[PDB]
């Protein structure tokens, strides 16, 4: 089916630069109007840019105008977003979207890509510290504290993935430009410590991988 | 081929 | 920029019921060509938004049945009869009439389900963390419904707010319960001043709070 795959997201310093591509499969780019739309960490969706179905026109709301450029390459069947002179307010998820003919969906957007994530910040990239959470005293609950990494994202698994029922992983919280999260896991108490539970944490950005056996204090 | 978006999008240009 | 004001950001609704998300615009969204370029989108958890309605009262291809766009001028109503598990997510209204195109802040569609008391787990700091010089006290409050919950920390019988971090999950898409982590973060020294640490939850499932604690020894 129709598929749009954004890529290029990254962490960059304020006043920096970078280019997102968005690759279309399932339809030709050269025959559709296409926009970039962004969603801020706080879930607010705002307009970024648009290119005309015939490719001769472009729009940018005033806050990105003059700093951003939407281009299309009909041969590559790919949409671009050149972003220069970046501001921390630009930190958001960048979705790539198409508009079908007005006869099909009143100029609305029928398909949206999956997003790439951009972070405008000067904060330095930092691997996480990983700590077990075992109880000190029927259904035993455990966890991983993943403290002081940046930038997002971080991936947390249990026994290399074999353990998924009874897992919650809480959104990261940002204090002092470093993130912290925790994951919980539940398991019958009988399987403890018969089965050594390990949380596995990866922080791609810093080439960090840490497995961490939870043992009982 | 610049004729598929009559309606609100046209407004953006 | 036309303000798109939407957001009761919840309505609580049991499966198979009526649901009415409203959206109010800054001014009339009636286009100079006597159209209404008002659109409705649903963002399911971990996804891009999906088009539901375009042009005020027009259901998009494949978009069910029970979805219906009503309204005019400044006030709009998306109206879901029935309400299935699949309808969970955040609904946005959207305006195309006025030249910086704008979104609403979204209404989350909360699914009603039987009340569940939270499962509270409290965890002293890891010894590894203590060696590094910090000490994080973590409290998990898991699989409860409704969303409304009070967490409260107590150190040696004494309430404390400063230095508490909270994280909430979105409604779980499988069992529609909520969960939450709460962290008190302290320096080793700071932590070791006090003996007993408490984490107490107040949820509508109980008239008296749920209490979990421990001592350093």
């Amino acid at each position: 089916e129709v598929m749009l795959v954004e890529s290029g997201g990254d962490l960059v310093k304020p006043g920096g630069s970078l280019k997102l591509p968005c690759a279309a499969s399932g339809f030709t780019v050269s025959t559709y109007a296409m926009s970039w739309i962004r969603q801020t960490p706080e879930k607010r969706l705002e307009w970024v840019a648009t290119i005309s179905s015939g490719g001769s026109y472009t729009y940018y709301p005033d806050n990105v105008k003059g700093r951003f450029t939407i281009s299309r390459d009909i041969a590559k069947n790919t949409l671009y977003l050149q972003m220069s002179s970046l501001r921390s307010e630009d930190t958001a998820m960048y979705y790539c979207a198409r508009h079908p003919p007005t006869v099909v969906a009143g100029d609305a957007m029928d398909y949206w890509g999956q997003g790439t994530s951009v972070t405008v910040s000067s904060a330095k990239t930092t691997p996480p510290s990983v700590y077990p959470l075992a109880p000190g005293s029927s259904m035993v609950t455990l966890g991983c504290l993943v403290k002081g990494y940046f930038p997002e994202p971080v991936t947390v698994t249990w026994n290399s993935g074999s353990l998924s029922s009874g897992v919650h992983t809480f959104p990261a919280v940002l204090q002092s430009d470093l993130y912290t999260l925790s994951s919980s896991v539940t398991v019958p108490s009988s399987t403890w410590p018969s089965e050594t539970v390990t949380c596995n944490v990866a922080h791609p950005a810093s080439s960090t991988k840490v497995d961490k056996k939870i043992v009982p204090r | 081929n610049e004729s598929l978006n009559t309606g609100w999008l046209a407004g953006l240009f | 920029d036309v303000l798109m004001t939407q957001t009761p950001l919840s309505l609580p609704v049991s499966l198979g019921d009526q649901a009415s998300i409203s959206c109010r615009s800054s001014q009339s969204l009636v286009h100079s060509d006597g159209n209404t370029y008002l659109e409705w989108y649903l963002q399911k958890p971990g996804q891009s938004p999906n088009l539901l309605i375009y042009k005020l009262s027009n259901r998009f291809s494949g978009v069910p049945d029970r979805f219906s766009g009503s309204g005019s001028g400044t006030d709009f109503t998306l109206k879901i009869s029935r309400v299935e598990a699949e309808d969970l997510g955040v609904y946005y209204c959207f305006q195309g009439s006025h030249v910086p195109p704008t979104f609403g802040g979204g209404t989350k569609l909360e699914i009603k389900r039987a009340d569940a008391a939270p499962t509270v787990s409290i965890f002293p700091p890891s010894s590894e963390q203590l060696t590094s010089g910090g000490a994080s006290v973590v409290c998990f409050l898991n699989n409860f419904y409704p969303k409304d919950i009070n967490v409260k920390w107590k150190i040696d019988g004494s309430e404390r707010q400063n230095g508490v971090l909270n994280s909430w999950t979105d409604q779980d898409s499988k069992d529609s319960t909520y969960s939450m982590s709460s962290t008190l973060t302290l320096t080793k020294d700071e932590y070791e001043r006090h003996n007993s640490y408490t984490c107490e939850a107040t949820h509508k499932t109980s008239t008296s709070p749920i209490v979990k604690s421990f001592n350093r020894n």
